[PDB]
């Protein structure tokens, strides 16, 4: 085939791979931030559900 | 066929034959025999094949590449532009190598042609080759096996910094 075909194919492959590398580094940074802050959807370790708490009148007035 | 400008061949100066001896030169008779028995049939065959070629006359063209932004005008991680520039640089590298080869061919042809007077009659060719050698070496040398356009850029930048330091002193 023509050389220009391989030229364009190389350009496309380079773009795809470079974008993949950018995304991988971005993912690593995002993961570190989320695991160090817990401010993202990832690494949300469970906590006690407030629904379990009962607010009905107890026996002793001072709870 | 080739460009005599690219491949300079000084005009031939063959001396006129002036025999001073009655004895017939064997070389002349041998050359006549060789012409008649070899050159003639060879030329006839060449003519026939040339006719055949003239019948089937087709042309092949020379591909020309447009200039592409150099690695200097390229972003840090712009792989597309970097690929374009690197391919351009490699093409220019090949062209420079071929230029060196052309000048070397000139030098060798001069060495043979001028015979014993080669030392005095090839000064221009030697100077040309020296210039081309210096330029090629400064541009492309010590880059390494994994040479790249970025490497030539780095070498040029280092050279320019050294030049600045020297000029400042």
């Amino acid at each position: 085939d023509g050389p220009e075909k391989n030229y364009e194919k190389t350009m496309a492959i380079l773009q795809i791979e470079a974008e993949k590398a950018e995304l991988r580094l971005k993912e690593l940074e995002v993961r570190r931030l989320m695991r160090a802050r817990g401010d993202g959807p990832w690494y949300q370790y469970p906590t006690i559900d407030k629904a379990l708490i009962d607010h009905s009148p107890k026996t002793t007035p001072d709870n | 066929s080739w460009d005599k400008d690219v491949y300079p061949e000084p005009p031939r100066r063959t001396p006129a034959p002036a025999p001073q001896t009655s004895l017939p030169n064997p070389v002349t008779y041998l050359t006549k025999i060789f012409d008649l028995l070899v050159d003639r049939p060879v030329t006839l065959a060449r003519e026939f094949i040339e006719q055949q070629h003239a019948k089937n006359r087709y042309y092949y063209y020379h591909r020309e590449f447009r200039r592409v932004p150099d690695i200097t005008e390229c972003e840090e991680k712009d792989i597309l532009c970097m690929f374009e520039a690197e391919m351009q640089w490699r093409r220019d590298y090949k062209v420079d190598q071929e230029i060196v080869n052309i000048i070397q061919e000139r030098l060798k042809a001069c060495q043979q042609r001028e015979g014993e007077s080669y030392r005095q009659n090839c000064a221009k060719e030697l100077e040309q080759f020296t210039q081309v050698s210096k330029a090629f070496q400064d541009r492309y040398s010590d880059l390494g096996a994994h040479y790249s356009a970025r490497k030539c850029l780095a070498k040029q930048k280092q050279r320019m910094l050294a030049e600045r330091k020297a000029a400042k002193e």
